[PDB]
């Protein structure tokens, strides 16, 4: 297959969708505001124009030929490019400093390489949406109306509460009747956040309560999640590690950290507890298919679509909030310190955690989430190279965990951890493995004693309602909103694609196989904490679990 | 709550290809499209609201307002408006002080913009509520909306 | 009629009986179609209908459509004696009963008056406009009934939808449209036979037909005009094709703001099927066909195929990239026929005559009439139909009665806001689709509208760009922010805020709307921008310097106290933010606009004296 590009022989390859990719595939780029994410289609920025034939056609939507000519840079096509990009420009809301995407963005990099000095049309008053109701922040004075976030929240998360509203000059992406998004049923999973191209679509900023917090006369104790330390050097354009961690807590400790503590210590108390509460269950067959309530927005969209099933959730809190809640009611009280003296810095990959911590049924255990994000902004603010930190670890009597605790941070690490705990406490004779589909996995689970069972693994938000109606048999469901589970949270350094997923999780597992410890029960400081101050049912309930309640609309 | 939205509903069967005749139905029954009715229909037949609201908004014949006891249609077609439309608007705005589109806060009128009536030999042309005046002007269209005010002022 | 095509005949043959007595008979006729309703239409049927039973008198009374003289008050038609009364009130309604239908007398008052000689002319078949016209698919004028199949029956409807079933195969059917050159009526001008080529051909065993109701035009009706007086023509015409390309189910896209075209296109559906024309089978050929109305929420755009498809199915009129053409994969990714109105009503007038008779109308390449309403300040307006040869001035004065007492020809708009303006030039040129295309025009939907001199070029382009802005989806970048820009741009022209620059602006961005725009809307959005600037380009010029050649702008309009018409009060003196007051107290006083920002505040305190 040759094509004459501007009058020189190019070999594109046999079986090609349009003319575009498979010059992008041959190494030619043609300027374009489409394909923005891997949620994008072509067909809306009109940016790809080509002339073949004497004719200017958009290069997305041409299938090529034997012998086509075509003219990818002419006159003609630069002023009409140029004035599409004008177009965009003149009503977009021209504030970078203060946006998100400051430095990854596509339009602001082709306002750089175009040369777009003036303004030369009218920067025409529109009706635009700012809200801040929610960790996920929405501003359409900044969106480009490409509809990556509509077709993320709707086909990749099967929620669907932002829509394109209105028509032509006015057209608008927001939720019906442009409610706040912390009073719909959107479960903050912060996936559109991930797909959007440009500043639209945010993460609420905390840093300066920290930097506050940091600075009165009240003990700072932070704790990072499993996926933070997996990909947070994305930002700092340098190789993995898996002293990431062990960096990250002595830039804690220089920027005046009093305590920093590893969320996958309570990952491995989640574990324990959760292992214990489905094996009575399973004794007693009672409230069947369990399923995990460890991922906030899947609890959230359980409240709101399944207020059914409340009672087959999880009772044991979050990681997050179960090492918060020891953090405060039990370490506050062993450090001879107030509870209020405690500032607890939650560092974690999700923008549904902001929301978590903010339920009223965890009120002031956590006081402020930061995300990957916030966390590598407070890094790169000091200029600190953290190629060159000297590692430290954790702090007691929180800082070591199994490695299976530490795996929460992928699709499929609770599940793996309960079943590590199950076969400790009684074994596993096999476990059969099965990928029904592309994100779903089923594990048949035979125990010593008879009484096998069938769990699942869940990850990626809309995969849940067809596997919930087609199937009966599994005894429990491990459900994760984000693809990959959270290290591809919402919270995650941006660009957030698979392949970048994939990555982070191969770091991940790197991580986790130079750990020592094998099982939540070989962590001696969680035995020693459990003999301690766990010991009755009384305590370990009101420390470890939560309840839930439905949510609707009226 | 909404037995006639179920009415009409079951009657189309919550099929989702019937989604604009059912808000059409749902309109006409409730003169606009209110939130509540929105997010019922949406439980009821499996759409998130977003998606719901995206269709009646960008579908002119919807409203998310209450359209007043007397609905005023200015037709703005091309002989319409050479004939002096915007006269017409122009003179409803300075009697009643509405723009298209809006409705008073007493919902006693409401004005819209539509296309050709198939009456241009009228035009300019206005409906208030079924009844068609032609070849007006401004001191038409103020006469005729004085009228109204006066006679609903007779009648409260 | 059921199962068998004897039956049909005899039915058919009862049903004529019954129509040449009724024609022989004294029978009134209605025009209850838009245009006369607004009128009072339905309030002189009621009186017709209330005077009949008062005096209890088997004289017929019945509802027609259009009769092509909408300007010309309600309709009524007496059978016996064909008098076409006109400009008729419910107040002499009696007057009518007693007079004419038991007397006979002809009312000479209510009578039609042609404007080229004034006088009234008994029935309007031996009248100028009548003869220049040539009717084809407007048929039965004035003595058609529109809510009973009956008469359409009686008319010798339906027999080629018979004949089609029963004796040509559905490959002939195609064949003679293709050889009949029929051409798609829509705007479009694509051949017919194609199209329907296209859609057979497509591998699979369900298709549909869709008839397209819109008018593609904010000022045309005549699509609902066919489609009220004759539904049951557009329905045989989607029968036809829906046997000729293999199709089961046939949807009728009607706007919801047509009550009466969506009422009758859906009684005429249900008659149908009680008659056994529509059902799981017809005429016992096996064929299966069945017709829903689905009700347009109301969106230009939806006049789109992909975006109708899309609106059809409940979702946003959003079109996307044509391939696939829906002609391969449409309504939920099957093969889809989209035709118009009057494409379809052309198709059992093809069938029943042949292809040689057919092209006998028309030109070589464009055979066959068309029909059109014109608007604007004119002796004779409405629905009309002529052959594609007729030029724009033998419709503007030879069947519209040219221009009414103090007004004259500046320019025509033929297609709307997809359409072209055209000056004093293009009106000796015409009406063919190929003739057009290289002329910088096109046929349109139908759509005509004069454009006389007290109208503004530049107010015209302001107009259709604000209802094209209005209109667009907002999908793709060029038409949602382009238009929005050239609206900007013209409102500054029309308030002489505008200067060469914004001129080029303009030009350059008007260019790249029309290449980049995704779908047709955008990219004929900018037509009356550039019909305009090519046409009349002066005007603009003239706007820029500072002046309308006309005086509809209300930008400048001047505003003036005219000293023999004031008072001479002297109130106006430091009563105004300019002070430009000037005026003789005790005497008339003048006022000088050398300060003044023509701001609107002359009209205060004065006894009318200030003029704006
Ligand atoms: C904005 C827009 C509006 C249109 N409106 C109509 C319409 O109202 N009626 C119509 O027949 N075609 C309309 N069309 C053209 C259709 O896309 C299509 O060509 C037509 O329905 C096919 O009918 P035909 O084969 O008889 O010409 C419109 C196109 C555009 C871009
Ligand atoms: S999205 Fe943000 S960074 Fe990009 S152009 Fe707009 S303001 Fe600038
Ligand atoms: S945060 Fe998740 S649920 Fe909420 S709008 Fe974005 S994708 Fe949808
Ligand atoms: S909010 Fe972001 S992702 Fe959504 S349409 Fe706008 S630019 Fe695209
Ligand atoms: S999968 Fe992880 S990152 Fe995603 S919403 Fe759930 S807890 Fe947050
Ligand atoms: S040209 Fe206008 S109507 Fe057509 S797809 Fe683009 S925005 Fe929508
Ligand atoms: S206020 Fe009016 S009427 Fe009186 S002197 Fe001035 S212009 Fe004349
Ligand atoms: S129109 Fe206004 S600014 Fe001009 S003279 Fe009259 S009051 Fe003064
Ligand atoms: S890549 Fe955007 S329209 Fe072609
Ligand atoms: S343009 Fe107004 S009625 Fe036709
Ligand atoms: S509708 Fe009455 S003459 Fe046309
Ligand atoms: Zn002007």
């Amino acid at each position: 297959m040759k094509i004459y590009v501007d009058g020189r022989e190019v070999i594109i390859n046999d079986n090609e969708r349009n003319l575009l990719e498979a010059l992008k595939n041959v190494g030619i780029e043609i300027p374009n505001l489409c394909y923005l994410s891997e949620a994008s289609i072509y067909g809306a920025c009109r940016m790809c124009l080509v002339e073949i034939n004497g004719q200017i056609t958009t290069s997305c939507t041409l299938k090529p030929y034997e012998g086509m000519k075509v003219k990818t840079n002419t006159p003609e096509i630069y002023e009409m490019r140029r004035n599409i990009l004008e177009l965009i420009l003149a009503t977009h809301n021209r504030d970078c400093t203060t946006c998100d995407r400051n430095g990854s963005c596509k339009l602001q990099k082709y306002a750089e390489d175009f040369g777009i000095r003036k303004i030369r049309f009218e920067a025409l008053k529109k009706e635009h949406v700012r809200d801040e109701s929610a960790p996920v922040v929405r501003d359409t004075s900044k969106c480009i109306l490409c509809g990556d976030c509509v077709r993320v929240c709707e086909e990749i998360q099967g929620v669907g509460v932002i829509e394109f509203a209105k028509r032509g000059f006015e057209s608008v992406v927001t939720t019906a009747f442009d409610t706040p998004l912390i009073e719909t049923e959107c479960v903050l999973c912060g996936q559109c956040v991930a797909y959007c191209p440009t500043g639209a679509l945010s993460i609420r900023n905390d840093i300066d309560k920290l930097i506050e917090a940091l600075e009165s006369d009240k003990i700072v104790i932070g704790m990072i999640a499993p996926a933070v330390r997996a990909a947070i050097q994305e930002e700092f354009g340098i190789d993995e590690d898996v002293a990431m961690a062990e960096k990250l807590v002595s830039f804690l400790k220089t920027i005046g950290f009093d305590k920093v503590f590893d969320v996958s210590f309570g990952a491995d108390l989640v574990a324990y507890e959760e292992a214990h509460e489905f094996y009575e269950r399973l004794k007693k067959g009672e409230r069947l298919p369990q399923f995990t309530s460890c991922c906030p927005a899947w609890v959230k969209h359980a409240e709101h679509t399944y207020p059914q099933y409340l009672q087959n959730l999880s009772s044991v809190k979050s990681p997050q909030q179960a090492l918060g809640t020891v953090i405060k009611k039990i370490y506050a009280r062993k450090l001879g310190v107030p509870e209020e003296k405690i500032f607890l810095v939650s560092f974690m990959p999700c923008t549904a955690k902001k929301f978590e911590a903010e339920r009223e049924e965890h009120e002031g255990i956590v006081d402020i989430v930061l995300t990957t994000r916030e966390l590598a902004q407070l890094i790169k603010m000091s200029r600190i190279d953290i190629n060159r930190v000297e590692p430290q670890p954790f702090d007691r009597p929180y800082g070591v965990s199994s490695q299976a605790g530490l795996g929460f941070g992928k699709a499929g690490g609770v599940f793996s951890c309960v079943l590590s705990v199950l076969n400790e406490e009684i074994g596993i004779e096999k476990v059969d493995v099965k990928s029904p589909e592309d994100g779903i996995r089923v594990a048949e689970v035979t125990l010593k004693d008879g009484t096998s069972f069938k769990g699942a693994v869940i990850y990626g938000l809309g995969k849940v309602k067809k596997f919930l109606e087609e199937r009966k048999d599994v005894e429990i469901i491990e459900v994760m909103a984000c693809n990959y589970g959270c290290v591809g949270g919402g919270g995650q350094p941006y660009p957030n694609d698979s392949r970048i997923r994939e990555h982070r999780a191969k770091v991940l597992r790197d991580t986790m196989g130079i750990k020592s410890l094998l099982t939540p029960v070989e962590n001696l400081f969680l035995m020693k904490l459990y003999e301690e101050d766990l010991k009755d049912e009384h305590t370990r309930h009101e420390i470890l679990h939560t309840t839930y309640r439905p949510r609707r609309r009226y | 709550h909404f037995e006639k939205v179920e009415e009409i509903l079951k009657k189309y069967g919550y099929k989702r290809e019937n989604l604009i005749k059912i808000l059409l139905e749902i309109q006409e029954i409730y003169r606009y499209l209110p939130e509540d009715v929105i997010n019922y229909v949406s439980t009821a037949m499996g759409i998130p609201p977003a998606k719901i609201y995206g269709v009646a908004t960008f579908y002119a014949q919807f409203s998310l307002k209450p359209k007043g006891k007397y609905t005023i249609m200015v037709c703005d077609g091309t002989a319409c408006h050479m004939a002096g439309s915007p006269e017409v608007l122009k003179a409803i705005e300075e009697e009643t002080g509405l723009t298209p589109g809006n409705v008073t806060e007493d919902l006693m009128f409401s004005l819209d913009q539509v296309g050709c009536l198939g009456a241009c030999a009228l035009a300019p042309v206005m409906v208030i509520n079924g009844e068609v005046y032609g070849n007006l002007t401004a001191d038409k269209v103020k006469e005729i909306l004085r009228k109204i005010k006066e006679k609903e002022r007779e009648s409260a | 009629m059921f199962k068998n095509a004897k039956e049909f005949v005899q039915y058919a043959n009862k049903l004529k009986t019954l129509r040449e007595k009724k024609l022989n008979g004294v029978s009134i006729y209605v025009c209850v179609g838009t245009g006369c309703t607004a009128k009072g239409a339905l309030k002189v049927y009621s009186a017709f209908e209330e005077e009949l039973k008062k005096r209890n008198l088997k004289v017929t009374l019945n509802r027609t459509g259009c009769c092509g003289r909408c300007s010309s008050g309600p309709l009524v038609k007496i059978m016996p004696y064909r008098f076409f009364y006109s400009n008729v009130a419910p107040e002499d309604v009696p007057e009518i009963v007693d007079r004419t239908v038991l007397k006979g007398e002809p009312i000479e008052r209510l009578f039609l008056t042609d404007p080229l000689t004034g006088e009234k002319v008994p029935r309007i078949e031996d009248t100028t406009l009548f003869k220049n016209q040539d009717f084809y698919i407007m048929e039965a004028i004035g003595e058609s009934e529109c809510d009973s199949i009956e008469d359409y029956i009686a008319r010798s409807g339906y027999e080629s939808l018979v004949k089609a079933l029963t004796s040509m195969t559905p490959e002939e059917i195609i064949e003679t449209v293709k050889a009949s050159g029929l051409r798609g009526r829509g705007g479009g001008g694509f051949p017919t036979g194609l199209k329907w080529e296209f859609t057979r051909k497509a591998q699979g065993d369900i298709k549909f037909v869709v008839c397209n109701g819109d008018e593609g035009d904010p000022g045309a009706f005549m699509n609902r005009t066919l489609l009220e007086r004759d539904p049951h023509l557009v329905l045989e015409g989607m029968i036809i094709a829906g046997y000729a390309v293999g199709a089961q189910k046939g949807y009728a896209y009607i706007r919801a703001e047509y009550p009466f075209a969506v009422k009758m296109f859906k009684k005429a559906i249900e008659d149908a099927r009680k008659l056994g024309l529509l059902g799981e089978n017809i005429l016992g050929t096996g064929f299966s066909f069945d017709l829903e109305v689905k009700e347009g929420a109301g969106a230009f755009v939806c006049g789109e195929e992909t975006a109708l498809l899309a609106s059809i199915e409940g979702k946003r009129g959003m079109p996307r990239p044509k391939p696939p053409f829906p002609a391969q994969s449409g309504l939920w990714g099957k093969p889809t026929l989209i035709n118009n109105v009057e494409t379809y009503a052309n198709i059992p007038r093809i069938l029943r005559d042949g292809v040689e008779n057919y092209r006998k109308r028309g030109t070589e390449n464009s055979p066959g009439t068309k029909m059109f309403s014109v608007a604007g300040p004119l002796k004779a307006t409405g629905i009309i139909e002529v052959e594609f040869g007729t030029t724009l001035r033998d419709i503007i004065y030879n069947i519209c009665g040219g221009f009414v007492e103090g007004e004259e020809f500046k320019a025509v708009q033929i297609g709307g806001p997809s359409g072209a303006c055209l000056s004093e030039d293009f009106i000796d040129m015409p009406l063919d689709y190929d003739t057009l295309k290289k002329a910088d025009a096109m046929v349109g939907s139908g759509g005509i509208v004069v454009i006389t001199k007290k109208t503004c070029m530049v107010e015209v382009a302001r107009f259709f760009l604000d209802f094209t802005k209005r209109e667009s989806c907002g999908k793709c970048v060029p038409c949602r922010e382009g238009t929005m820009q050239a609206y900007n741009i013209l409102e500054k022209f029309t308030h002489g805020k505008a200067t060469y620059e914004d001129l080029k602006t303009l030009e350059h961005l008007s260019k790249t709307i029309k290449t980049a725009s995704l779908c047709g809307l955008g990219k004929t959005a900018p037509n009356p921008i550039l019909s305009t600037l090519k046409l009349f380009r002066e005007e603009y010029i003239a706007h820029i310097e500072g002046e309308c050649p006309s005086g509809m702008c209300t930008a400048f309009k001047k505003y003036v106290i005219n000293p023999d018409i004031c008072k001479g009060c002297g109130l106006c003196a430091r009563s105004c933010p300019q002070n430009a007051i000037t005026g003789e107290r005790g005497k008339p006083y003048t006022i000088d606009q050398e300060k003044c920002v023509k701001c609107g505040l002359c009209a205060s305190k004065c006894p009318f004296k200030a003029i704006e």
